[PDB]
């Protein structure tokens, strides 16, 4: 077999959007509050405030998501938001150090980091845990960025209402993955269910990471330090 | 509501 | 004359609760977002949220605010607040480069650099005449922490409901000042109504903040850019 | 509303 056109431009379309909206210096991480060693917490709800703004930018060029109405874009992103965020985190994470790097020592995070940021190990192990397995699978660009549409696109999230349409979007999405795989990478006919996996771990990562967010934010002291923009997408209004 | 969201979304 | 006990422990509690609210080294500013040159809007909000929360540390040690409900409390708070922070910032301020130095060159603000924060000339030019007249007023530090404490319980503002027991402690207050001025300042006859009426300066500027902040926080892209503390104090819920 | 407020407020 071979690829479509129009699968091929999905590629494209996705790889680009990928480009567009990941920043490989990291430069722009010295305009958030400094990081301190809940010291932690300023930092890091900048960052993920940051990152939350580029998953959005992602999805905008998803091909079909602009189609949809804003309520289920809405929807889609304020579930599957944090998983993008680890997914897409894989970039930077390093297996030399166990920890995501970002262009200095003062943008190393380590597990120590994160827990000075209102975190426990509960979500920090299988999360370093998830990184390293998903590290370990080797994936190409392309296979990563799929990956991260397939994620967004999921039609199983709370408060989605054309289910029917996202469902569409995802499948013609994971026929595209499938594909690639087959045809471009040698060495994978396991891959594609590691990867779907890796989604089903995601779920079980957005839910601690939801337990401890909701702790967190509920704790005045701790929320103020937050960001209008992570209130809104990790905040559950309708 | 999602003030933001929707401005981000353009 | 000489002042009485409690008009003496008055001007002790207002002047060490100054100390303790008012780091004169603003070394905590590194914890800000940084600088740039809407470029300054993050580090100004930054600026603002930092100084209502010493700001509220300074009203928690007034006496008799404390024994306020705390509906009344919070609606002093929400309308002097940024009175409170014109009238704080007056000590940062410098008529030798006409600007707020705060430790630094980064840390030095003059008009065109808040103008890159969201205002225009209409505040900043009353604003910096304000600090003028102000500053050359040359107060003493218990005639300085005095007005702020008057300003902060002016009973004539929206939302307040024991304007009886506000305005008992307003004119304690001012009794104090009118006072001290008399006994322990030299030259200072016309003083006490150089102060009202730099009250009544206030409230313009108060007034031209207001317009302007509802103008830069109804769009969602500048908005984002604040914090949940200014947001709460600034925003006009009830 | 105003939770922030209230819990500086202590
Ligand atoms: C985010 C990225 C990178 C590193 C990611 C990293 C390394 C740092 C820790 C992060 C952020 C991790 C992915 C998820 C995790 C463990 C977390 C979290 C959190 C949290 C919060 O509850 C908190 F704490 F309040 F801030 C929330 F919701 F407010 F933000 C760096 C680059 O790869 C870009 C990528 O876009
Ligand atoms: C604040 C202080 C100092 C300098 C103050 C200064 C110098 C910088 C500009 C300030 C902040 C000024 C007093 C008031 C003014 C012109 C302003 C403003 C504003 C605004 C905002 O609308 C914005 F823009 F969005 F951030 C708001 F509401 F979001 F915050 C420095 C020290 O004296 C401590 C003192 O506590």
């Amino acid at each position: 077999h071979m690829l479509s056109d129009e699968q091929m431009q999905i590629i494209n379309s996705l790889v680009e959007a990928h480009h567009k909206t990941y920043d490989d210096s990291y430069s722009d991480f010295v305009r958030f509050r400094p990081p301190v060693r809940l010291s932690m917490l300023p930092h890091l709800a900048d960052l993920v405030s940051y990152s939350i703004q580029k998953v959005i930018g992602f999805a905008k060029m998803i091909p079909g998501f602009r189609d949809l109405t804003a309520e289920d874009q809405i929807a889609l992103l304020k579930s599957s938001a944090i998983e993008i965020i680890m997914l897409r985190s894989n970039q930077s994470f390093s297996l030399e150090d166990m920890s995501w790097s970002c262009g200095g020592p003062d943008f190393k995070y380590c597990i120590n980091d994160v827990t000075k940021a209102g975190h426990t190990l509960e979500l920090l192990e299988p999360l370093v845990k998830f990184q390293v397995g998903l590290k370990k699978l080797k994936l190409h660009e392309e296979e990563h960025v799929l990956l991260m549409a397939i994620c967004l696109l999921s039609p199983d999230r709370p408060g989605v209402q054309d289910h029917v349409r996202i469902e569409a979007l995802q499948d013609r999405l994971c026929d595209v993955l499938q594909a690639y795989i087959r045809i471009q990478h040698p060495g994978g006919r396991l891959l594609y269910a590691k990867m779907i996996q890796k989604l089903a771990d995601l779920r079980s990562l957005n839910e601690e990471h939801s337990k401890q967010y909701r702790s967190l934010s509920f704790q005045p002291e701790h929320s103020m330090q937050l960001t209008p923009l992570v209130l809104e997408v990790f905040g559950s209004e309708v | 509501r999602h003030k933001i969201l929707h401005r981000l979304l353009q």
